[PDB]
């Protein structure tokens, strides 16, 4: 019923319950108590399309691909200012620079490329620097990042990461259920904070720093505890843009 | 004592297994179940909390109580965090320090700075939450607040203006904190869902589906202002006067479930009056009635000075103790020496205490030399006395209200406790909510049966007066097939009497099928709902006005006591026959006396064992007769041979049948003294006028419907400068009794004394344990909270072949439809008390609640004014027309005198206990403008007669 | 014949397990909006109250409070569709029909929807359920023209 | 065990013979010298109090301690009103209410709302007698303020920076509440009278005479820091 915050195990089923999508506490697990109660295993598509693979073709063949972790095929989505956009499945331990410099080309205005947002926007900002860093879930989320259903989009020079950063939070904030504090509030204070950044101010990057690091250890969900991230890549990666 | 009452804990308590925890260097036990908050608070080391209470269950809003703890990544809450053992935490390290400034920080960036100004200084949890953690700065320049009433440019789109709609509490959501211990608590606690969260995230705002609380579906039970931190929800008495100051705990004097509040007191100026989490009967919980109604005792209309009249015609006259008790004592004493000491007579009140009570029947007994007393019970639960003394040997309830917690099914029958007990209505949603079942018997559907969040529900729409049919019923299914417990009939009852009775029940006349035709319920319904309460494990019937107010009242309780010793509910948590006791001390009034043919204890007054005793403590020589009965009191004086009347805390005249008559026999009385707080339709044939004391302003006890002594405590001084059993000494005193009574702790000391089970009843124990089951001796010292738990009081249970007699007050052509009487959840009986306070929004007229294909006929429309001819009598009413009610009935209610209801009740009543019928009554009702001819006249009455001078 | 629908509805989603949200569903798809003079009888037939179905109807943005315009005008607002210009697609667009960004008329709606699933073909719009993809400056003429 | 220590009394103990009076309906027995508030006190009906303290001599600063006494024209104060036999005194009637209230008002019109970010929050004798007498309204729109770091058209004259200089308390005059318990304490209790008013009449400011508390004659005891209501010493 257009809710991004549904996405989450919790709000999801307490929505399927009839009820308003809160995302709940997590004593209980939805695995023990979920749907009415009752347990529910509850799945992505992704996760639940290659079962059949993997019981009927053998799952020895599923685990040969990827890396020493990470095992098995993943579909790599490329969109936004790209040439080739579109579905790359491949096993994991490739290296963005080759998905996004040598697969996909460029980019459709022929710019070069400043950005490669690897998840939604509760992922990093990966520079061209990060080319050599290869996609896998323990390696991208050591290398200060996240790697989720493999959403990734690109942005050229003529992108302004302030906008992005600001749209972060304006996103966090427009998409929230508002059950704990540091997205009911945070979310729309950080909205302020980052156009104080924008005026000048230096009393807003150090106070920035504190409300993210706040909303990363206090957030009952991730969509107020990973909104940090955008920001905060975009402000190491790129302060050539930030004030 | 427990930490329970003084400490809010940040958890519900849990059952478990002992868990060993180490909490900041201090080492804890509690069951698995319990949180890391409520252990850290049993300890003594208190995390910061702002969203947590012990009413409700925790939620992770706040993110204030995080704790760091060994093997678990980052900081997690508390509340949300169940102990494990061996598990050990740090409440305060340096990050969590800072985190919660943060929060603090990001919360205060949306509050207003209304602190040394707002009502909830001192006793905000917002403030000494913000205090606590210790901020000392907000780096937020806040644009968009939700408190700024112009913002940039102009007005804030966010504000919302308070809503002061409702008389007792206000909604300032300027000031909220999300956190939702509003909506939790009316959710959970109350069970009427009224409030919801508007808005998705910043925007979410609290508010009910209306324009403002009055028009929702609140019913003001002050929950949701007893859960909220941040005054946003307060009360309107907080802001018109100062933050309280110190506590007392007195209890309710309403609806005999007793739940205990402590009033908070500014010097002797009530500012208000909030659950003590204490008590069995309410933990933490209230009703509109004793939350907000209190300010009777603050009225202007209360009289605080005696007075003598001498004439009814006559006016009043202002006059002071001495020479009022004097010219009472003195006619007293002539029409004593002329007409005997039986014709005298008293009327004990269920509303004052137990001790006033005692000293009240001493009065009639010791003093007057007679038998002659009564009280309210004689027109609600008299018969239940009656039979559950004649199956069981206890004239009494046989569980508490917690053991409705345990229970499985719940059939009601004749009770409406969403109006009559709002707190154990509460207590009962809360597990029709987790899957228990319920039969309700009502000619009426109650507002239980629509409870949300619902489980399964059967409902038996029968037609008033077929009470014992469908009892009847349910046993010849019980017994036809074969699902009672035999283990049980063998052990605790008898089987020679089983088998009598099998045979009787097992006939194919008093089967579903054939009762149908006069019982007005389907046959399948009422097999699928006995085999319900037959099959279920634990069941409970719990019943009230709709059973014992019937000309067979007495016959229905027996019924439902076998079938409830039948199936084998009975002796276990869970499981019982409960009636449901109205006012306030029915109990501890039955108990200490106040009936024609006891003592004391439940113990007839023929018994020499017994006279003998009460003859010695008294020192004085008692008669061995059963006094009268106030039917017959009344029918007496019309009659003659009756001539005094000393009515204490009672209004005999619009809380009695046919108004005409008991008013005709209580003006042929030569004396009839009144003993109330305020001016009462009683007292308008009244010769004499003694002002009462309040809860506030006494000092005792208060004998509940579970058998529950709580403890009745003076907060304020009496304004009249005496209390209820100060008056009531006056008066024997003057006429030669000689007591002397200085304190109630006296007269209770002398109740254990002479009966036995307040045996070992002391205020300190009382004050200690809070509160006891009555029957306490030195055997069960701290209590008995189950009933028949081994073996029945008489020995063995008693099967009685009950069954059905049509009733003398059927329908005809000129009466073709029936009529009852019943109740709301904002007025009181007789409105006496609850007129006279804001409740007059919710119900400020009485009305008709008249179905719709039985108004078309006659031409009525909601709204309308109606007469009620019926045959004692005659009324006019304002009509309203609904679907509730069946076709061919009727539902009025009589908390207002305006309307005199009870001109239309009839004479006839109960066999044994001659409780009158009050929930039928053959009358017709047709469209009118003209009020009435009785209306007019009392109205001239009462006008002539409450004049001063 | 409101009563009349709104029953039909109630019946067809009769016996479901958390049926508050298709019965929404099927009630706005029906109207157009969520009708305030349809909270009630919901909340009855499901056992629920006013309080609770008005929540559910205020936490999520797909039930309307008030109908559209004759026409309505999603346009994406997330990262993807932001990289290649929706802005600008965004501009013209409201230029051209007069209306902002959230800005309703008895005409037309233009609002956000955050994603289609369109991300490849960065620039997408819904307009009167039709998915448009690529929203150069030269398509929105035709989006406008099919669009009076 | 004495409720000397537990609660903060209005007025010092005296010595002298039994005297009894009625404070509020309440009896009560108390040597003569013992004053009215010092006794309801002890009778466990509170007045509201801000500049009394057991430590030091009462003085009639605060004028928030009034009660309606039989006998008495007006509303004398209870911290400077010796018992005497046989005396009916009315604690809160609503005169008083109405004059307390004013008297709050007056005071919250010269200070700054910084309750919930103050030090002294759940501790500050001001806030709870300000709650306690129940104060819902200041219609004093003030242009002359002590707190307030920048007035119309420029500085306030009044404003006197914070003073952190002694490494143990601070000293913050912005909202200081005249009273004096600071110089009470310091001079009759220490006896180093280090502290003065400097200045007649809303001039008048605490202040020692030297430019920060450390060159002073201030010993650091701490009795200025733990009678003064307002957080002003902290
Ligand atoms: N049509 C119809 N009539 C009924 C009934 C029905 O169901 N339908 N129910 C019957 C039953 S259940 C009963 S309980 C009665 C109840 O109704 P009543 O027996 O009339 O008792 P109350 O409503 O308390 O008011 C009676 C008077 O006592 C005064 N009083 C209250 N508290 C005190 C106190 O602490 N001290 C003193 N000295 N006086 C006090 C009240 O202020 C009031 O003036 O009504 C009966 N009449
Ligand atoms: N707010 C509030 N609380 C109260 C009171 C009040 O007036 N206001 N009254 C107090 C008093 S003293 C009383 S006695 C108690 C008890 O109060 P309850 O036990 O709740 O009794 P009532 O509400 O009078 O009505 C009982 C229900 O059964 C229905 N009924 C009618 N005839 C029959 C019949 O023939 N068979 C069956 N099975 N049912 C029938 C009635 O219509 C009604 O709905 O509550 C106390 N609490
Ligand atoms: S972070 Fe935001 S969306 Fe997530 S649970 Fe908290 S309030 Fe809800
Ligand atoms: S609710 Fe509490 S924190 Fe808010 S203004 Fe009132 S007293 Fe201050
Ligand atoms: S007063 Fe009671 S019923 Fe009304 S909103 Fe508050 S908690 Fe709910
Ligand atoms: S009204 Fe009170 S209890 Fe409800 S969310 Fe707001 S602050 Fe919390
Ligand atoms: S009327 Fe009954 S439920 Fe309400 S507060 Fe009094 S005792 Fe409790
Ligand atoms: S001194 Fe007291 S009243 Fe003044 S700001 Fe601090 S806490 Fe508030
Ligand atoms: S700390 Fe200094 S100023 Fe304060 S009372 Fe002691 S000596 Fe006086
Ligand atoms: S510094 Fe403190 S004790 Fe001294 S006058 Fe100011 S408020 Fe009173
Ligand atoms: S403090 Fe436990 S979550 Fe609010
Ligand atoms: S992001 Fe707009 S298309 Fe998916
Ligand atoms: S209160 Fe006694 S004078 Fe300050
Ligand atoms: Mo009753
Ligand atoms: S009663």
């Amino acid at each position: 019923a257009g809710a991004y915050v549904c996405g989450e195990e919790t709000s999801l089923l307490n929505s399927l319950e009839g009820k308003r999508g809160t995302v709940r506490a997590k004593p209980p697990l939805p695995a023990l108590k979920g749907l009415f109660g009752k347990p529910t295993v509850v799945n992505n598509l992704l996760s639940l399309a290659a079962v059949p693979w993997i019981i009927a073709h053998g799952a020895k063949a599923y685990e040969s691909f990827g890396m020493d972790r990470s095992r098995g095929t993943i579909p790599l989505q490329i969109g936004g200012n790209v040439k080739r956009g579109g579905l790359f499945e491949t096993g994991f331990g490739i290296t963005l620079g080759e998905l996004v410099e040598d697969i996909c080309g460029g980019t459709a205005s022929g710019r070069p490329v400043k950005a490669v947002q690897v998840g939604g926007p509760l992922g990093a900002y990966h520079p061209v620097s990060d080319y050599h860093l290869p996609f896998c879930y323990e390696q991208f989320a050591g290398q200060g990042g996240l790697v989720g259903h493999a959403g990734l989009v690109v942005h050229d020079d003529t992108a302004d990461m302030l906008k992005l950063a600001r749209f972060a939070m304006e996103f966090c904030a427009i998409e929230s259920c508002g059950t704990c504090t540091p997205c009911r509030i945070g979310a729309v204070r950080g909205v302020e904070v980052i156009d104080r950044i924008a005026a000048g101010d230096a009393s807003a990057m150090p106070l920035l720093d504190d409300l993210c690091q706040t909303m990363k250890l206090g957030s009952l969900c991730a969509l107020g505890g990973f909104t940090p991230y955008p920001v905060q890549s975009a402000i190491r990666h790129f302060p050539a843009d930030f004030p | 004592p427990p930490l329970d009452w003084t400490q809010d804990m940040g958890t519900p308590k849990r059952e478990g297994a002992p868990v060993h925890l180490t909490i900041d260097g201090v080492e804890v036990t509690v069951p698995a179940g319990t949180s890391v908050l409520r252990a850290a608070a049993e300890a003594g080391i208190s995390i910061p909390k702002l969203c947590a209470t012990d009413n409700v269950e925790p939620v992770g809003s706040c993110r204030l109580c995080m704790v760091e703890i060994e093997g678990m990544r980052g900081t997690p809450t508390s509340c949300t965090t169940p102990v494990a053992p061996g598990m050990r935490v740090h409440t305060q390290t340096p990050q969590l320090q800072k985190l919660r400034r943060g929060v603090m920080e990001l919360y205060i960036s949306d509050h207003p700075l209304d602190c040394l100004t707002c009502a909830a200084n001192g006793d905000c949890e917002l403030q000494d939450m913000a205090g606590a953690v210790g901020l000392r700065e907000v780096r937020y320049q806040a644009k968009d607040t939700h408190f700024a009433r112009r913002d940039a440019t102009g007005p804030n789109p966010r504000y919302i203006p308070k809503d002061n709609s409702n008389p007792y509490f206000s909604y300032d959501p300027a000031k909220c904190i999300v956190c939702m211990r509003c909506v939790r608590a009316c959710e959970e606690v109350q069970g009427t869902f009224a409030l919801t969260v508007m808005g998705r995230g910043f925007d979410a705002r609290i508010s009910p589906a209306a324009p403002d609380f009055l028009s929702s579906d609140c019913v003001s039970c002050g929950a949701c202002v007893q859960a909220c931190p941040t005054a946003t929800l307060v009360e309107k008495s907080v802001e018109r006067i100062g933050t309280p100051e110190r506590k007392v705990v007195t209890t309710c004097a309403y609806c005999g479930v007793g739940c205990s509040f402590e009033a908070h007191m500014l010097g002797d100026q009530l500012v208000r009056m909030v659950p003590w989490k204490g008590g069995a009967a309410n933990r933490g919980h209230s009703c509109v009635k004793g939350r907000f109604a209190y300010g009777y005792a603050t009225h202007q209309d209360r009289i605080l000075k005696p007075m003598i009249r001498d004439k009814i015609t006559d006016p009043w006259r202002e006059v002071n103790w001495t020479e009022a008790l004097d010219f009472t004592a003195t006619r007293l004493r002539a029409l004593r020496d002329s007409h005997g000491a039986d014709a005298l007579g008293v009327i004990t009140s269920s509303r004052c205490t137990n001790e006033e009570t005692y000293l009240v029947q001493k009065l009639a007994r010791a003093v007057f030399g007679t038998n002659n007393t009564d009280t309210c019970a004689r027109v609600c639960h008299s018969p239940t006395g009656y039979g559950l003394k004649q199956t069981f040997g206890t004239s009494a309830g046989t569980q508490d209200f917690d053991s409705v917690e345990e229970t499985d099914l719940a059939l009601v029958i004749g009770a409406n406790p969403t109006d009559g007990h709002p707190v154990f209505a509460s207590r009962l949603r809360k597990r029709l909510r987790a899957g228990a079942k319920l039969i309700v018997v009502d000619p009426r559907r109650i507002d239980l049966l629509n409870t949300p969040h619902r489980g399964e529900a059967w409902h038996l729409q029968l037609k008033p007066g077929t009470n014992v049919a469908v009892m009847t019923a349910m046993a010849h299914v019980i017994v036809t097939e074969q699902i009672f417990d035999k283990r049980f009939i063998g052990d605790r009852c008898d089987w020679d009497e089983w088998a009598d009775y099998a045979e009787f029940v097992a006939n194919p006349e008093y089967a579903p099928e054939a009762v149908e035709s006069l019982t007005g319920v389907p046959a399948g319904l009422l097999r699928q709902a006995a085999r319900a309460y037959a099959a279920a494990p634990n069941a409970a019937i719990y019943y009230g006005l709709g059973v014992t107010e019937h000309s067979q009242g007495s016959t229905t309780v027996i019924a439902i006591a076998n079938l409830a010793m039948m199936t084998g509910n009975i002796g276990r948590p869970g499981v019982g026959v409960n009636p449901l006791r109205g006012q306030n001390n029915v109990q501890g009034s039955c108990d200490m006396g106040s009936f024609p043919h006891e003592f004391p204890g439940y113990r007839h007054v023929s018994d020499d064992a017994t006279r003998g005793l009460f003859e010695r403590t008294w020192g004085v020589t008692l008669s061995s007769e059963p006094g009268l009965r106030i039917p017959n009191m009344l029918d007496a004086a019309v009659e003659g041979r009756f001539k005094a009347l000393y009515v204490q805390g009672e209004d005999i005249l619009q809380s009695d049948p046919d108004t005409r008559h008991v008013s005709a026999g209580l003006a042929a009385m030569d004396l009839v003294i009144v003993h109330d707080l305020f001016l009462n339709e009683t007292a308008n044939y009244a010769h004499v006028f003694l002002p009462g004391s309040t809860f506030l302003e006494k000092d005792g006890t208060f004998t509940n419907a579970e058998r529950r002594i709580n403890r009745v405590r003076r907060v304020m001084a009496p304004k009249a400068g005496f209390a209820d059993w100060e008056v009531t000494q006056m008066l024997a005193n003057a006429l030669g009794a000689g007591w002397h009574y200085t304190h109630p702790s006296e007269i209770m000391a002398e109740i254990a004394a002479t009966t036995p089970g307040f045996a070992a009843v002391t205020y300190e124990m009382l004050d200690a344990r809070g509160s006891v089951q009555w029957p306490c001796n030195e055997k069960a010292p701290e209590g008995s909270p189950i009933m028949h738990v081994e073996g029945f009081v008489r020995g063995k249970g008693r099967f009685i072949r009950t069954a059905y007699l049509p009733t003398d007050e059927k329908t005809g052509p000129r009466f073709p439809l029936l009529l009852t009487t019943g109740r709301i959840l904002s007025q009181y009986n007789v409105g006496a008390q609850t007129r006279r306070t804001e409740n007059t929004v919710w119900h400020g007229e009485d009305r008709l609640e008249i179905h719709p294909t039985d108004a078309e006929t006659r031409g009525i429309r909601d709204g309308d004014w109606v007469r009620l001819a019926s045959r004692a009598g005659e009324t006019t009413l304002r009509a309203t027309v609904t679907d509730r009610v069946s076709p061919g009935v009727v539902y009025t209610t009589f908390h207002h005198p305006d309307t005199q209801a009870n001109v239309v009740t009839t004479d006839t009543s109960d066999w044994a206990t001659n409780c009158p019928e009050y929930k039928v009554t053959a009358v017709q009702v047709a469209a009118s403008n003209g009020p009435s001819d009785w209306q007019q006249d009392y109205a001239a009455q009462a006008a002539a007669a409450r004049r001063i001078e | 014949t409101d009563t009349a629908r709104l029953r039909a509805i109630l019946a067809a989603h009769r016996g479901r397990e958390g049926a508050l949200l298709p019965i929404l569903h099927d009630v706005q798809a029906a109207f157009g909006f969520i009708p305030e003079d349809a909270y009630a009888p919901i909340a009855a037939d499901l056992g629920l109250t006013r309080a609770e179905v008005a929540g559910v109807v205020g936490f999520y943005h797909d039930f309307r409070k008030a109908p559209a315009g004759r026409h309505v005008i999603k346009l994406c607002r997330a990262e993807a569709c932001q990289a290649m210009g929706m802005d600008a697609v965004q501009a013209r667009l409201e230029s051209a029909l007069g209306l902002r960004l959230g800005d309703s008329s008895e005409a037309v709606t233009l609002e956000a929807v955050y994603c289609l699933g369109l991300c490849a073909c960065a620039p997408a719009a819904m307009v009167d359920d039709r998915l448009v993809g690529r929203l150069d400056a030269a398509a929105v003429a035709g989006i406008v023209a099919e669009l009076g």
